[PDB]
């Protein structure tokens, strides 16, 4: 294929694509998205990631805020971020890898910029809103099992007596 | 006085006023049915009301009783009002049924129809349930299991079942337990549904958007206001919420002095009833239109967020109130991107669901159910409500098998072989025997049959018989300088106007015009729940539903003639 593409790139493939919607989450009161903004972002990520090599995998991973490349940076606050090894450019963390880190740390970034799982989309990380528990066997029959029994007891005293007057 | 006209209030206040009145105003476009009902009022309710109560004084006999004194050839028309009450008491209940339902599935701190279920994936929600609202698929899939067409039906449900065996009982107890204790309940059961109603219009009235939902309601849309189905239908709910044709209305006049004022009282029963009948549709309809404000709203705001997920715009650059602007703007920004998903973008308009956010005969049941799940203590007012309408249906049921029961135990024939408590036992089973095919998955088209066809036209027709024997046959100078006799003032020309050709020239109109828009047509048409949509659509009847609907007409009208034939042959 003769040409090229301005869209493929060597990192394109392990990138995970992060969008961020302050002013929804946080209608008025909402900060701007500044450099500083950035940096937090990154610790957090590389954070999660000391955590998960750390508690998964039993191994000590010195990873830094350097160590989060972020690229195509949007006013819409939507981005890809990659992280790579320690100190070594050549080696990244493969997606998956990054994937579980962050699902095992999301409620952490979450708390950092007081986003809630709908204003930070992590576009391939799907949350778990949590199984709804259910009550013992069902109220609703139990409700009309004593009313059913009080109705009958009812019908049954009231023909007894009339057959009874009469 | 207070007697008869509470009494008469407690018959006709029910379920006619505080369900079937929104609903009917919400299929035929609010203000478009609103106009024809108020015109319906002043010709066919008041002057055939009066009419009924001055025959249940003049002749102080029984329905049967008063139409064969009159004439012996006429004496059907006796036996027909009540079989058009039977039919009535069959489908009926099914309605408190539901109620019951509704008021069980209230003691829970996650009200089911408040949160839809997950989807299987334990991230999201049902596809079904996120189509419609939560309230809707408890109300089609929770608690009817509604099939997607009438030809497709599975099994009794056994739920729906036992609510409406539970409801059956209820009304059993209370036939058996008491029949003039209503003093205090009088003082009870008349203010209640006002207050609920007063609570609910409080909430109702300062949620987002109520105004939308009054103006919907009051607007008289001239474009559907020729349809002659709307005129039809207002005719024959004014004369199911006045209880006219059912002949419990002449029994209950034929207790009373024959030196009392019926045309205070007729205008008196009917103002309160169009009063509540209208109070509750404000109530409801404000509701309605939170709800179609909030529908618009969802949409707006979904259509904003596809927006900006693609074109990479800010937060909350994109509002609706720049909408189409920017939409400009991005179309000639570039017009290949455009392109892809120009399809996918949706229109949206307040008018549109307006007509088409809730419909059908549960209209009451989700839009207060949505109230309710917008409260603060949901649970305490899902239960005063759900009491209030328990009593409304217990009470109409009460007067309905009343007026079906007492030709049964006036029967020395019967009554000389079996108690009245047996009776009335073999008629409420027959009834919750019978009733039980509402129950089935399909149940919900057989309701909606029964209660647009089973005592709808037969009460117009019936009617209208009535009339003409008042006026022609008996002779209304008669009939007038007996009621002058009776109470000393004669009949007011106005009434003797209405009786004699105005209200019969107008049943008869709309009979023909009904008639005349149903041979045009040639298709009868039902709402089917679809939940892949998640909406209603339209499907022709079956074959073998319209011999039903047919047969359920025919039966109470041609019970007349029959017995003329009868009567004749007997002569002969
Ligand atoms: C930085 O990370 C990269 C991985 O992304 C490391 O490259 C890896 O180096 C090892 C050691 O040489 C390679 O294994 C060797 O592969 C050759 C290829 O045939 C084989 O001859 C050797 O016997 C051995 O199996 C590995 O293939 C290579 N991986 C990649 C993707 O190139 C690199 O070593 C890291 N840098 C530092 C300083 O640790
Ligand atoms: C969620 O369920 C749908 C089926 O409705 C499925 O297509 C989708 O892949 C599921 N999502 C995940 C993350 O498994
Ligand atoms: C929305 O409106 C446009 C323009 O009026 C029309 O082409 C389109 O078919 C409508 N429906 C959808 C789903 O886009
Ligand atoms: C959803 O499920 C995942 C595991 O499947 C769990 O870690 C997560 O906490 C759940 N979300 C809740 C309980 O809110
Ligand atoms: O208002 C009601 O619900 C009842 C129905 C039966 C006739 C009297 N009115």
């Amino acid at each position: 294929f003769v040409g090229w593409s301005t869209d493929w790139s060597p990192y394109a493939d392990q990138s995970i694509k992060v969008r961020i919607s302050l002013k929804s989450a946080l209608g008025d009161k909402a900060y701007e998205w500044n450099d500083n903004e950035m940096y937090l972002f990154r610790s957090s990520v590389a954070y999660a990631m000391r955590q998960y090599f750390l508690k998964v995998k039993n191994q000590m991973i010195l990873f830094g805020e350097e160590d989060v490349r972020v690229a195509n940076l949007k006013p819409r606050i939507s981005f890809n971020f990659f992280v790579t090894a320690p100190k070594n450019v050549s080696d990244i963390i493969p997606r998956t890898e990054v994937e579980k880190a962050i699902r095992m740390s999301r409620s952490r970034i979450n708390d950092a910029f007081r986003l809630n799982d709908n204003s930070l989309e992590f576009l391939g990380i799907q949350p778990t809103l949590g199984p709804p528990n259910q009550p013992p066997v069902s109220i609703w029959l139990i409700v009309f099992g004593v009313v059913m029994g009080v109705i009958v007891v009812g019908i049954v005293i009231l023909i007894f007596t009339g057959i009874r007057d009469r | 006085s207070l007697q008869f006209v509470f009494a008469c209030i407690s018959y006709a206040v029910g379920l006619g006023n505080v369900w079937r009145f929104p609903y009917l105003c919400q299929m035929y476009g609010g203000g478009s049915f609103l106009v024809p009902y108020i015109i319906m009022l002043i010709v066919e309710g008041m002057p055939l009301l009066y009419l009924e109560l001055a025959v249940g004084q003049r002749m102080r006999q029984g329905s049967i009783g008063a139409w064969r004194t009159i004439s012996p050839y006429l004496s059907g028309v006796g036996v027909a009002s009540v079989v058009v009450s039977f039919f009535l008491s069959m489908y009926y209940n099914v309605i408190n049924a539901w109620a019951f339902w509704y008021l069980f599935h209230s003691f829970q701190d996650p009200l089911p129809w408040s949160v839809c279920p997950l989807n299987g994936n334990h991230t999201g929600y049902d596809e079904e349930c996120e189509k419609a609202s939560s309230t809707q698929y408890f109300w089609y899939r929770k608690t009817l299991n509604i099939s997607p067409s009438l030809q497709e039906n599975g099994g009794v449900q056994w739920e729906p079942a036992l609510c409406l065996l539970l409801a059956w009982l209820v009304v059993y107890l209370c036939i058996l337990r008491g029949t003039e204790s209503t003093g205090k309940v009088v003082y009870f059961t008349a203010s209640l549904p006002y207050c609920v109603l007063i609570i609910y219009l409080i909430r109702g009235l300062t949620l987002h958007g109520a105004t939308n939902g009054l103006m919907y309601m009051f607007t008289p849309k001239i474009e559907q206001l020729a349809n002659p189905k709307a005129w039809i239908n207002a005719a024959t709910q004014i004369f199911f919420s006045l209880g006219l044709g059912f002949g419990s209305l002449i029994a209950f006049a034929s207790y009373n002095e024959p030196s009392n004022n019926c045309q205070k009282h007729a205008i008196i029963v009917s103002l309160i009833n169009s009063f509540t009948s209208i109070f509750a549709s404000i109530v409801t309809f404000s509701i309605y239109g939170f709800k179609a404000t909030f529908n618009y709203e969802n949409c707006l705001k979904k259509v904003s967020l596809l927006l900006t997920n693609t074109f990479d715009l800010e937060d909350g650059f994109l509002t609706a109130s720049n909408l189409e602007q920017v939409k400009g703007y991005l179309a000639s920004a570039y017009p290949s991107k455009y392109s892809e998903m120009f399809p996918q973008i949706k229109n949206c308009s307040l008018e549109s669901e307006l007509d088409t956010a809730v419909q059908g005969t549960g209209l009451a049941f989700i839009v207060y159910t949505e109230a309710i799940k917008n409260m603060e203590v949901s649970q305490l007012w899902s239960v005063l409500y759900f009491f209030m309408l328990l009593m409304l249906g217990i009470g109409s049921m009460l007067g309905n098998t009343a007026a079906i029961l007492t030709p049964l135990t006036d029967s020395k024939i019967i009554s000389s072989h079996l108690p009245k408590e047996a009776i009335s036992g073999l008629v409420c089973l027959v009834n919750c025997a019978i009733g039980m095919v509402f129950t089935m998955e399909a149940g919900n088209y057989w309701f909606d049959i029964f209660n647009d066809y089973a005592a709808t036209l037969s009460l117009l027709l019936i009617v209208l018989v009535e009339t003409i024997a008042v006026c022609y046959v008996y002779g209304l100078r008669r009939f007038e300088s007996d009621l002058k006799a009776m109470t000393g003032r004669a009949v007011s020309w106005y009434w003797k106007v209405m009786w004699a050709g105005v209200s019969p020239l107008l049943i008869v109109s709309l009979f023909v015009f009904y008639l005349s828009d149903y041979i045009l047509t040639g298709t009868l048409k039902y709402q089917a729940w679809d939940a892949s949509q998640g909406q209603l659509v339209t499907k022709d009847y079956p074959a073998y539903a319209l011999a039903v609907i047919g047969l359920l007409v025919a039966s109470s009208t041609m019970c007349i003639p029959l017995a003329a034939l009868g009567t004749f042959v007997q002569r002969r």
